[PDB]
């Protein structure tokens, strides 16, 4: 019955790039939702501010979230990395759709991919846990700094986050 | 295995009848004796893992071997994900994921998957890798199950010196050390350790004997 | 090694019960147990069996409304009857199967 | 046999030395056991007419089953000949003619007739004809064969059920070539010749019996 | 089975002698000991339904088991039709017909039928299919015949180390294959079925030993 | 022999190891028993001339029957000239010569002459020509090493009767003879060479009895 | 027959390092595994350190950042050095030999 907002300021070698807003579906995955909200606030001691975008591929996604290693190798949960996957009912329908990054079935961390596209083929493996409310041209921004292979032209940074009243 | 075809591409082939017989027949035949660990190499030779894994499942007896053996792979199986780890993320459309310790030892890859690792450019050789973890591992069960220390290898009164020297090296085989301990122990254990008829005759060849030059020499003891 | 039946009683319609057999030593060293019933006319009628390893059948005419289990440590075969009918009235014999057929000793059971 | 090769066309090939031997040794170990059917079948896998006889030619003994075979082929072919007499005429520059019994059997064709009507399109199968005709023969044999009525394997004292049970079915295979109801018999005679201490255990059982349950009972 | 030709596209080719014979005598010397099934996998590699039930049918003894076998696939062919229904309809020219559970098996389908679904694109692999139903009933007769209880294998007072655990392992092996499961069971039997004096040493060795220093403190 | 290849043409291939030991063996084994002549023909698929004299040659037993078999292709050799002619002649430039009886037997022709034969088109088909005259003397001598004459086979007292009708059979397919001859023949002897227990439960299964219904029938005698 | 005995344990100061060692009679490359377990009254025996032939040290969690052992073959002692000692540590400290049977010292007290 709640459906709560986070918000994302993003940089660019420094920067400033734009603001974006994302809707986060807690009424269908709350487990999953709470996780990011936490990771995004930092009040368990750790989160996104300052973390980077390891992988931008254009017409495919924006990842980021690796604030353990940097690279794409492991995220964190605020369980201890360890969580489930929480459900798949939702589908990847569009561009703004949120969806947890992972290697393999629950193998879900503290990395998360925006799509920028309707990306079916993740359908029934990734789990959308929100959605993009504002600043998607912002998110389209992103798209340029990077490439085929996923690897950024400039580094692109989470400079604050937190939760939209 | 994979295989050159008649054209340039490389194709999966069916493990064959004659190397899987080959390879049961050699483990009972031999066990664990040194000489099997490169007879598995040649006949693995351009195993997929799951060849790899049907070869040493083919094998009925010696299941505490085999259960070491499984222990080995695994410990090599994690250090491979520390210093590989995978990159986490969502693949893209014709894109492979990336192979972790336990999709290189066979047990959560699919065929297709080994295939497409080992036939990408540049090649990523699953098989080749596994192949190296199995290969450490029977080296240590054949180490384990060497019946005889060398310094218990000393020559019987009517063994010809050929038959003794041939079990000495037979053993420092197994217990494969190094070639300075090799070399080192030639010096020493097998002139001290030969019968006292031949060891009259080497100590009076004098220093710096060749090894042809002894078995020459004691060829009339008998 | 002996055998001995037990658990019967009397019951009202629509109640339940739950029978029990004791063995000695262990029961779950019987490679087969279940349960046969006797009633004054009718032919002998088989009630309900386990096969180590697989899951518990039970007869036909029962088969929807009762369950068993057992329990090595009492050494006891508990057919539970659920919605009891009047037709269970029969005099009851267990069985245990161990590579020699073994029969309890029967209990009279009387539903209304 | 007929191939296909390593380009899409289907070209004959030579019987192999290693499946003329493999033939004549399981008949010779083997003799007429029911497992010697499906030996038969896939060591024929696209024989022609002329290779299925040379199979059954390299025979050296069982010279009553194969004269009795002869004439389970013979049957065979005059009932082909009923259902599809041969339509006669002139034949046409370039076309095949059609086949009678006798050259399903290869009695009466010449291999290369034999492929002609294997490799037409549509393809007139002579080698699998012949083939089916030969293994309804060879299923009476096996069934002359068989050295035990079922209603004759009863369970000894001693004998573990499992040994029981692997004999029980050998027979019923053995009769009727199995493809038969395979169980009207079983819920029936498999328990009454059964040994005594076990066919009380088998009674008791109760209706619905799998065979791994009643084993495991028995065990 | 099905292979690949020089041009890659997929075509049937006969069963081999070498395989047949080979499958035949690994069930003559090691019956349904549990490294049979990887064998079975191994020789069956390819296969159609029609392969995998002439492997199967060429067996001669161990009817006892191959009937077990065939009520287990006939239990995966209604699961199979329950789960995936056939939908019914005129067949479109060009267009192949669903499988059913008995299609699967071999039983009621063609091997041009079986070629057309395994070759197919994308593949209907009822060659894998069927294999998977036999791979699943083989493992549970290598349970029936696992010959001991894992609780009754025992450390003899003089036997070596070495040995006793060749035996534990077997019998574990036997039990529906090895798996993480047979691990919980491992680290606890294994020492309490020991010998006195090496029981002792297995204990003073302490918690998390690996095989290798429990075989070497113990020699 | 002439093989296939991967295109259409028709190429020579060397005989193969495993068929000349295959027919040096069978030999051995069975000497000359009516079924070795069709394992010949298998065997011979595709010969040139020169590979039938190859097998025909390695037999080293058997000489007797070796040089009859040599008078019986003399003899089909002169017929063959006899009803085909050489034409006599130069030869024009890339035409192949006649072949004469004794070019057929692979005699007095070279490899290349008999590939050249079996190639054209039309094919001249030396090969399979020659393993008819081989195959014809074959026979004969089957037929000469017969051993027992169906006048001398009469069913063992123990025999069952299967191994009666067994022998009887083989005997008769050495013997050849005919279809007629082979149904004649069981109408009358098969039935009053039998054994004393059997004869009288053949002779009350009536007229008409089947060979399969007398087998059944007397699968009691033991 | 192989004879051990402990010594060097005592009663010291938090933060303090201690090198308990065991002797044994004869060679020590004769055994075939080696180490030390503690008990403390009322604390169940618990294991402290391991070493096998030809295999690394092992040792246990809860000593793992504080202690080492160690094997000197020239002095046929093993060495347990304990660094950082805690109360919580304290216990007395048992060797053990494999060789044929296992063989086991009487103990040194620890106390922190």
């Amino acid at each position: 019955m709640v459906n709560p907002t986070v918000f994302f300021d993003i940089a660019v070698d420094g920067e400033p790039l734009g603001r974006v807003s994302f809707e986060l579906f807690a009424d269908k995955v709350p487990k999953t939702a709470e996780n990011f909200r936490a990771l995004s606030t930092g009040e368990k001691g750790f989160g996104y501010k300052g973390s980077c975008f390891h992988r931008i591929i254009p017409g495919f996604m924006c990842q980021g979230g690796d604030f353990t290693r940097h690279n794409g190798t492991g995220g964190k949960s605020i369980y201890g990395e360890k969580f489930e996957d929480e459900n798949f009912i939702l589908k990847h329908t569009g561009p703004g759709i949120l969806s947890m990054a992972n290697a393999g079935p629950n193998t879900n961390g503290s990395q998360f991919f925006i799509c920028t596209a309707k990306t079916e083929w993740l359908d029934g493996k990734h789990v959308v846990f929100g959605k993009v409310k504002e600043g998607m041209n912002i998110v389209e921004a992103m798209e340029r700094f990077g490439s085929r292979n996923g690897k950024t032209s400039k580094k692109i940074t989470i400079a604050d986050c937190g939760q939209l009243e | 295995p994979i295989v050159q075809n008649l054209q340039g591409q490389m194709v999966h082939q069916c493990i064959s009848p004659r190397t899987l017989n080959a390879w049961v027949k050699v483990v009972e035949e031999k066990a664990f004796s040194p000489e099997v660990i490169p007879m598995f190499s040649a006949l693995s030779c351009g195993a997929t893992p799951q060849d790899l894994n049907t070869m040493l499942n083919t094998v009925g007896g010696h299941q505490a071997a085999m259960q070491m053996l499984k222990e080995t792979i695994n410990e090599e199986a994690a250090e491979w994900d520390r210093l590989h780890p995978v990159h986490a993320g969502p693949i893209a459309p014709g894109q492979m994921r990336e192979p972790r310790g336990s999709d290189i030892a066979g047990t959560t890859s699919t065929l297709q998957e080994q295939i497409g690792w080992m036939t990408h450019n540049p090649p990523i050789p699953v098989g080749e890798i596994y192949k190296r973890w199995i290969i450490l591992g029977l080296n240590k069960i054949v180490r384990m199950y060497s019946p005889t220390s060398i310094l218990d290898i000393r020559q019987g009164p009517k063994e010809p010196f050929r038959d003794y020297v041939d079990r000495f090296y037979k053993t420092l085989r197994a217990e494969q050390a190094s070639q300075e301990v090799k070399n080192a122990a030639t010096e020493t254990l097998l002139v001290q350790n030969a019968n006292p008829d031949c060891k009259t005759i080497l100590k009076a060849l004098g220093p710096g004997a060749t090894l042809e030059e002894m078995m020459t020499a004691c060829q009339g003891v008998g | 090694v002996q055998l001995q039946e037990s658990g019967g009683g009397l019951v009202q319609a629509g109640g339940s019960l739950r029978l029990s057999c004791a063995a000695s030593g262990s029961i779950s060293r019987f490679n087969a147990m279940g349960w046969w019933r006797q009633a004054p006319g009718k032919e002998r009628e088989f009630v309900a069996r386990i096969v180590k390893g697989f899951d518990p059948v039970l007869a036909d005419s029962v088969k929807g409304r009762f369950t068993i289990s057992i329990d090595s440590a009492e050494n006891t075969l508990a057919l539970q009857r659920n919605r009891l009918k009047p037709e269970d009235t029969a005099v009851y014999y267990c069985f245990a199967a161990l590579d020699t057929a073994y029969w309890g000793q029967g209990t009279q059971v009387t539903v209304s």
